[PDB]
């Protein structure tokens, strides 16, 4: 749809300049792409996340049009993400995909993603380091040598990211 | 704006 | 019979902001980082590799719009090139 | 005056392994990951990228040869592509 | 030296290709690189790293052959480290330079570098967040918009980092 | 061979 489309002649010349180094490409008639996003936009102890929900209709079209189905989770707690990881990993449609696109969206800090049932005195997060444990070669075979690819939309602590400098 |  | 395998690998991660820091959000926008990688992504997919795309993002956010954010990639264990090949 | 920059940017580390494993190294020829570091460098500095030489290193660990290691490259902030441009 | 030099005329291929999105690079008549080695071989409670004086021999030439001043410290505790560190950002050389290339050998665990007096219960290490903190715009502003490449040669714990599969 |  609205993403620009690869040309079969660009396409080959991609394919020929470095064919060796390439991720290989599943068929287009066999192949079943996952992708998963989990968006927590209501929250217990914490503003609520407004403008998700644009987020989210971005992300899902993208993903499709790139030939991904893509299943929504919304509001989860970082148990209930825990779950539904280790869910997306033995889901069956793997067997048949070529890569894997997985995306995050919720309040954060240093450490990890926020889940729903959030607190500063009662922690309910997600460490990151989880998230490429359970979707390793060990917890998802049906994903080696496969690519994987995270995108998280996340506060990683309160700092501004900004120094001053003179001029 | 807010901060995620 | 068994042989090895590599416990971790083809991975990338990739974060709206560096650690220690924020990322923006706009009601009626959704988050930069996001519209962003979209946007970059509809226009590079048919050209470049997964991390060249996301190269292209970071430099997007190079001059501090007052609502300075810098997207980072992480844990990547990419051994190749993934090009996302759409149309096909 | 003054105007705001990005606290952090402009980085990329390349570690001999991935988290939670362990690199390997011998006696009388040092460490595989510098070694192989060394041998993409002396060959691709000429032609790529940084960011490209790392994967080359990466795509040599892909075949666990029973000493299995596999590098990673970690918190990227390169805004552009980084040639070395060799013999200047 | 060994370094497979780059011809002017393949170097203007890639200055024009794509200008704007390459780091500027510095005269090289003018321009002082700094790249520093820290190297660990020697340790208190644990197995000495033989085979590290190859290693820096071998990134020491690297390094120089392409154009980097090699500042080499061997077997420093994290102390140290974070000073020697500090000493490196506040180079006067930096000024003149466009990038720096940063190298650290020795033992490590998953939150970070082991230094020299590293034990069990007591411990010696320098956590990686630590680099990049010394490193950045704030802490050392000589080197915003240069490219500042670390590299790792460190355990990251004790898993072998193998999984089996059967076929 | 050893651990690093």
């Amino acid at each position: 749809g609205n993403v620009k489309l690869c040309s079969l002649e660009e396409a080959q010349r991609i394919w020929k300049q470095k064919s060796a180094e390439i991720y290989p490409i599943m068929d287009k008639s066999s192949r079943t792409r996952l992708a998963l996003i989990i968006c927590n936009e209501e929250f217990d102890s914490i503003p609520r996340r407004t403008g998700a929900e644009v987020d989210i209709t971005g992300m899902t079209m993208l993903l499709q049009n790139l030939g991904y189905s893509v299943d929504v989770k919304k509001n989860l707690t970082a148990s209930d993400m825990t779950t539904e990881l280790e869910a997306f990993a033995h889901r069956p449609e793997h067997k048949t995909s070529d890569s894997t696109f997985l995306v995050f969206m919720s309040h954060g800090i240093r450490e990890g993603i926020c889940g729903k049932k959030h607190s500063e005195q009662v922690p309910d997060i997600l460490q990151l380091n989880a998230i490429f444990n359970m979707l390793n070669t060990k917890n998802c075979p049906s994903l080696k040598d496969k690519p994987k690819v995270i995108i998280i939309q996340a506060c990683r602590g309160d700092s501004p990211g900004v120094v001053w400098f003179k001029d | 704006w807010e901060h995620d | 019979a068994i042989k090895k395998a590599h416990i971790e690998k083809d991975f990338i991660a990739f974060c709206s902001s560096t650690p220690d820091n924020v990322s923006w959000r706009h009601p009626t926008m959704g988050s930069v980082f996001i519209g962003r990688l979209i946007e970059h992504m509809q226009e590079y997919a048919c050209s470049c590799d997964v991390e060249e795309i996301f190269r292209k993002v970071r430099f997007s956010f190079e001059q501090p719009a007052g609502r300075a954010q810098m997207p980072t990639t992480e844990r990547v264990t990419l051994t190749r090139c993934f090009y996302l090949f759409p149309g096909h």
